RNA sequence: ACCAAAGCUAGCUCAACAUACUAAACAAAUACAAAAAUACACCAAAAUAAAAUAAAACAUUCACCUAACAUUAAAGUAUAGGA
RNA sequence: ACGAGCUACCCAUGAGCAGUUUAAAAGAACCAACUCAUCUAUGUGGCAAAAUAGUGAGAAGACUUGUAGGUAGAGGUGAAAA
RNA sequence: CUCGCACACGCUUACAUCAGUAACUAAUAAUAUACUGAUAAUUAACAACCAAUAAACCAAAACAACACUAAAACGUUUAUUAAUUACAUUGUUAACCCAACACAGGAGUGCACCAAGGAAAGAUUAAAAGAAGUAAAAGGAACUCGGCAAACACAAACCCCGCCUGUUUACCAAAAACAUCACCUCUAGCAUUACUAGUAUUAGAGGCAAUGCCUGCCCAGUGACACCAGUUUAACGGCCGCGGUAUUCUGACCGUGCAAAGGUAGCAUAAUCACUUGUUCUCCAAAUAAGGACUUGUAUGAAUGGCCACACGAGGGUUUUACUGUCUCUU
């Protein structure tokens, strides 16, 4: 009934979300690692 | 019929060939030299894996038959957690014994003589009740496998204090885990008793027989009952490794080579664990039986003759608020036939040696109804408890 | 993501095994099925419906086997039975008045004259009375037993022709089956299943049922009275 | 939100994460859970005598240095396999065939310290 | 009189030439929850681009819009279009 | 393409419900923890992009709750409030 | 004056020692758990990491003796193997986390309610207005849409709509809406991922809402089935005019026409177009309110359900009793 908390922190749901191996799993998740490298930035995922 | 396999769950078949090998005098190309996966490359065929050298944990295990001991005759085993269905009449068929209800006479009148009862001995009972259930432990409601050993070896300090009295106690000595092992062959069939025990009480003088032979005799015309669907060797284990050697629990020269008593304790929390009254007087009747017949053939050999002097093993069972008693004399080593002497059993079931306890008082309407303590109680319980400990002097 | 079914156990065991629920939801993770979810936690027990299955094929013979105790078992709205003989135990469907203590005969020598039908017997429709009351039925030749199961329901051999038994289903549907098929003589047991009332919203979810959905949908054109003609008799003899 | 731009180490992760900062392994787990540490994978440091050894960790200032020449894989060969090679043709006595008592091996395998596998760590 | 004002470098843009085109750094660790030496595997995949818009609406149609090998002309010609 | 760490529902695995009244652990009753938010007053760039104070309904169940997993936009989910 | 210690999850040195704060951070000052510089620190017994196959075993947790229905997490032993070799690696601080903030918000478990943890007032004056709290003469709802709020009150009865507990528009509607036990209609004779490890007393697609008394007539049209005639309304839907007639009134009856049948039982000025403040009786000194009757409602009406009742309700309306600054009238 009081929004603007919605981000509840946990390591292993943001690992496994977000992660570096789940982004490698899928055809469409490499994808977004190539569109990071490309522009250059210093934290390609989680 | 309806195989209990289901296509998802089973491991799936290995990928179809490419059409490469199946064209006659043509080498495949494969990504096997660079040691990688690579789309448009047939896959490899690889041998199987050859260690060199063998390892322990890492080799695959060796089949059942490679052992030494495997032999081609099925022989079933019965361990301590095996259940039988028709507890007292299978474990009667299996051991060709007659049950005759109560215990013996020499058992029963040395028990009723107060010159043989410890110094306050409903006092210290209901101490006993009260420490294995309620005061051995730090929580309030402690479960049965911590109270179910603590009562047992509580009950055989009470009848241990007895030494003083009777100086010929001192002749025995409680062994813990042993292995014992009895094989004997029953209608053409062969049957094993091998595992372990709960408690073991062995003396240095072996036990005197407790049938006249007004019984035995007796005995030869019983006919031992027959159940027809169910085979005899329904709840055992049929194991084809094995070693024909009656091994005992000691090896030679043990000076205290005679057992007196068996405990068994059925400790466990939840009720589908432990064994039901029925099927735990089986498991007292054939262990007291594979004993019994480690000592009769260490004894007088392997040939199979009847007995001239029997062999007495007694054996008490406990669920930790029910006891179960049970004497056994043995007889008859040539098993084969069922037309010679059968053997002797005296089991007391379901000897209750309390109703039920609580723990903490109960209150109905603001008031105590019942307060702290058992509820009932019965000392002939442990006045055969008693008895059978005190048998041998 | 892709789940994986429950149902992996290979071997046979009459203790209870593990069980999950699906709520609806196929293999992918979408509603299939709605109204299923949110039930009481329940374990299956490993049912043989091949009632003539010999221990050993050295010894091919009828077999008698024995009944222990008649239990509840939550999965099917019947009562299951245990039975033991020989050297193993089985669950199989317990009939309408079956108790503990109490001896059952499987069999499936096909006999010209008869065979006595008793409450708890299985035998081949080709030895059967002609009146006799059926459950268990098998649709073809070591098949298993698929139709008439669920508690109180009973079929009626109706005749048997050029070696060719006839049975009627419990939803009046004539069925042609070939005689030599193993099936029990008997009702099922827990009769009043149908009888049994539901006293709240409550217990609808403990067996496992969700509330239906809220939406007011107008009746169409399939509602109404039907009176169809009864559908003709279902063959599975292969005629050559 | 969470930091990404960080060092993801087992600090970081709750009590089931616990990633080693670098360590080499000395064992494994044994039957009962408690560590089986084999005394083969332990480094076993070894020591000379300095004792008797006479050296600095520091030279004089005055020691005048050398022409910086980086050792050369022919210049090995002609001062260790050449003089052994040169006599032996000479006399008559060269065996292109088998070369090993000269210093070459042939399989690397054979021996406790491989070279193309580095065998040894230092 | 405060707040402020002024500067000309950093580098960039568009081409041309041009080698012929994923740089620099890789001692160790990097697709277990990346940067955590070390165990019986499964591994992988394709299906015409659509529409905003123009026809003053919008249904057939609407250049360029992934793949042309260029320039001066033939020529905005022959043809294709709810023509 | 990316999102079910909030929310709707479900699959796993756990954890809570003291006293009081009744042969009752009966979707019973009184009343806390706990969970919802009826009525009114402050607040309205406020303590708060939905709260505080008083008062209320349930409180052994179709109940609350932690961890983690599943369903993704022509869809998911829904005891239909579009 | 009282939300205190610890773990899990999260945050990541914000913790500790010493020194400095003109200025930066605290919404101010002192000052330092919160700003700056230097130095230092969390030591494993607790916690993470921590064997495989074959076989025996139908028998619940609730003090569990023994039972209930919704049928229930929680394993031992035997056999065959398992590198055997002190000291492995990793988490140990905090005044902390999610909400733009050093935010009156959100936050799981164990044990206490304290032995622990904290400070409502920066200094004055004591105007109006506003917020919160206490008390009051005589009267006790005369206030007002309503007894909203407040109260030394903490009771009694009638009616309307839903049977009931439950659920919903997170952030203007918590209800008479949805769900629900019950009843009924409809579609299906059956196997390896849903339904289901099930088999018509089963399982889906829906309607209507317990119980009790009932659920009338109509297949012409449409839809469905049959896929042909035809069959189906607890399928969508429908369920009548004109004229005359017993002194008068009313209209049992009669003439005539159209339809697939012409609204049957019940209830009724209702939450039911308008007429409408229908008429009458009871309640009040006074009644567009409320209850009970009369009743063509020409637009009520029978599972798009009619009607009656117990229990229930932070729903809507009315009455009595008791209380009170709601109000006469404010202090
Ligand atoms: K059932
Ligand atoms: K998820
Ligand atoms: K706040
Ligand atoms: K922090
Ligand atoms: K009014
Ligand atoms: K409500
Ligand atoms: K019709
Ligand atoms: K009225
Ligand atoms: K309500
Ligand atoms: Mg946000
Ligand atoms: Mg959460
Ligand atoms: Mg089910
Ligand atoms: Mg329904
Ligand atoms: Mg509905
Ligand atoms: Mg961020
Ligand atoms: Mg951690
Ligand atoms: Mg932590
Ligand atoms: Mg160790
Ligand atoms: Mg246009
Ligand atoms: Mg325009
Ligand atoms: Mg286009
Ligand atoms: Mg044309
Ligand atoms: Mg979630
Ligand atoms: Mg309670
Ligand atoms: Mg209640
Ligand atoms: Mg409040
Ligand atoms: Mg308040
Ligand atoms: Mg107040
Ligand atoms: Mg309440
Ligand atoms: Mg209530
Ligand atoms: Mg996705
Ligand atoms: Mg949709
Ligand atoms: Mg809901
Ligand atoms: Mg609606
Ligand atoms: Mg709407
Ligand atoms: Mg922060
Ligand atoms: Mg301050
Ligand atoms: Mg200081
Ligand atoms: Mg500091
Ligand atoms: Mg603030
Ligand atoms: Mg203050
Ligand atoms: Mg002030
Ligand atoms: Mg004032
Ligand atoms: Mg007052
Ligand atoms: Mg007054
Ligand atoms: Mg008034
Ligand atoms: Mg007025
Ligand atoms: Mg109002
Ligand atoms: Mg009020
Ligand atoms: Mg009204
Ligand atoms: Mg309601
Ligand atoms: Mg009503
Ligand atoms: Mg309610
Ligand atoms: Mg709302
Ligand atoms: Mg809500
Ligand atoms: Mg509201
Ligand atoms: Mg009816
Ligand atoms: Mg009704
Ligand atoms: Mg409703
Ligand atoms: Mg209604
Ligand atoms: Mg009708
Ligand atoms: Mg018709
Ligand atoms: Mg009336
Ligand atoms: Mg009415
Ligand atoms: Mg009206
Ligand atoms: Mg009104
Ligand atoms: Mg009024
Ligand atoms: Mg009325
Ligand atoms: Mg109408
Ligand atoms: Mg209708
Ligand atoms: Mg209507
Ligand atoms: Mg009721
Ligand atoms: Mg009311
Ligand atoms: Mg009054």
């Amino acid at each position: 009934k009081a929004r603007g908390n919605e981000y509840q922190p946990s390591n292993i749901k943001r690992k496994h979300k977000h992660g570096w191996v789940r982004r490698l799993r899928t055809p469409t998740g490499v994808q977004v690692i190539l569109r990071r490298m490309h522009k250059g930035r210093k934290s390609l995922s989680h | 019929a309806y195989e209990w396999g289901v296509r998802s769950t089973r491991k799936p078949e290995p990928p179809p060939l490419d059409r490469v090998y199946e064209i006659p005098g043509l080498e495949p190309i494969t990504y096997a030299g660079k040691m990688h996966f690579m789309p448009g490359l047939a896959r490899p065929v690889f041998p199987p894996w050859d260690p060199g050298w063998t390892h322990p944990k890492f080799r695959r295990l060796p089949p059942l038959h490679e052992h030494p001991l495997y032999k081609d005759q099925a022989c079933y085993v019965f361990h301590q957690r095996c259940r039988l269905l028709e507890g007292v009449k299978q474990a009667l068929w299996l051991t060709k014994t007659q049950l005759i209800e109560g215990l013996p006479e020499k058992v029963l009148r040395l028990a009723d003589d107060p010159r043989n009862h410890i110094e306050n001995q409903d006092e210290r009972v209901l101490n006993a009740i009260s420490h294995a259930r309620l005061w051995h432990s730090t929580e309030d409601i402690p479960k049965r496998e911590t109270y179910c050993p603590v009562i047992v070896d509580s009950l055989i300090q009470l009848c241990k204090s007895q030494i003083l009295k009777h100086p010929s106690l001192a002749r025995r000595i409680c062994a813990q885990n042993n292995t014992l092992s009895a094989t004997w062959n029953r209608e053409s069939i062969l049957l094993q008793v091998h595992g372990s025990s709960g408690a073991r009480l062995n003396a240095k003088d072996p036990l005197p027989p407790v049938a006249s032979q007004e019984e035995v005799e007796a005995t030869k015309n019983h006919v031992l009952e027959t159940f027809y669907p169910i085979s005899p060797t329904m709840g055992l284990q049929e194991c084809n490794v094995y070693d024909v050697n009656d091994d005992t629990g000691f090896q030679e020269g043990y000076p205290y080579p005679c057992p007196h008593t068996l405990y068994f304790l059925e400790s466990a929390n939840l009720r589908p664990r432990r064994f039901q009254p029925d099927q735990l007087r089986a498991k007292m009747i054939l262990f007291a039986f594979g004993s019994a017949l480690a000592q009769a053939r260490l004894l007088y050999g392997n040939d199979s003759k009847v007995l001239e002097q029997p062999v007495v093993v007694q054996s008490v069972g406990t669920d930790g608020r029910l006891f179960q008693f049970l004497v056994l004399q043995l007889n008859t080593t040539d098993l084969a036939s069922d037309e010679g002497v059968k053997n002797l059993a005296w089991v007391d079931s379901d000897q209750l040696l309390y109703q039920h306890f609580w723990c903490l008082p109960v209150i109905k309407k603001k008031v105590v109804v019942e307060p702290v303590g058992p509820i009932g109680f019965q000392p002939e319980t442990f006045r055969k408890f008693l008895a059978l400990y005190l048998h041998g002097a | 993501a892709t789940s994986v079914s429950w149902k992996s156990r290979t071997k046979y065991t009459v203790m209870p095994v593990k069980m999950r629920k699906s709520g609806g939801r196929n293999h992918t993770g979408q509603i299939q099925v709605h109204g299923i979810g949110g039930g009481h936690k329940q374990r299956y027990r490993m049912i043989d419906f091949l009632r003539f299955r010999p221990e050993h094929e050295s010894k091919p013979g009828p077999f008698e086997e024995k009944v222990i105790a008649v239990r509840y078992d939550p999965c099917r709205s019947a009562d299951i039975a245990l039975v033991a003989g020989g050297n193993r135990k089985r669950w199989i469907i317990a009939t309408e008045n079956m108790k503990a203590g109490d001896t059952v005969l499987n069999s499936d020598h096909i006999g010209r004259m008869a065979v006595a039908a008793r409450e708890g017997d299985a035998h081949p429709l080709g030895a059967l009375p002609v009146g006799t009351l059926i459950n268990n039925v098998e649709s073809e030749p070591g098949r298993g037993a698929q139709y008439i199961r669920a508690a109180g329901t009973c079929g009626v051999l109706l005749r048997k022709v050029n070696g060719t038994a006839i049975i009627q289903l419990p939803s009046k549907r004539q069925m042609q089956v070939l005689e030599t098929c193993i099936a029990t003589v008997g009702r099922v047991s827990n009769v009043d299943h149908n009888k049994r009332v539901i006293g709240k919203a409550g217990r609808n979810r403990w067996l496992g049922k969700r509330p239906n959905s809220g939406l007011w949908q107008r009746k169409g054109g399939w509602a109404g009275r039907k009176i169809r003609p009864l559908p003709p008799m279902k063959s599975y003899v292969k005629l050559p | 939100g969470a930091d990404r731009m960080s060092k993801w180490t087992s600090k970081r992760g709750p009590r089931t994460f616990c990633k080693g900062r670098g360590a080499k392994g000395t064992g494994f787990h044994g039957r009962d859970g408690k560590f089986v540490q084999i005394k083969e994978m332990i480094p076993e440091l070894v020591v000379p005598e300095l004792a008797g050894f006479k050296l600095k960790p520091y030279v004089n200032y005055r020691a005048p240095e050398g022409t910086d020449t980086p050792l050369t894989a022919k210049q090995l060969f002609l001062e260790t396999a050449a003089p052994a090679i040169e006599k032996d043709f000479k006399a008559g006595t060269f065996d292109p065939e088998h070369l090993e008592k000269y210093g070459f091996e042939p399989t690397q395998e054979g021996k406790l310290f491989q070279l193309y596998p580095k065998n040894f760590p230092r």
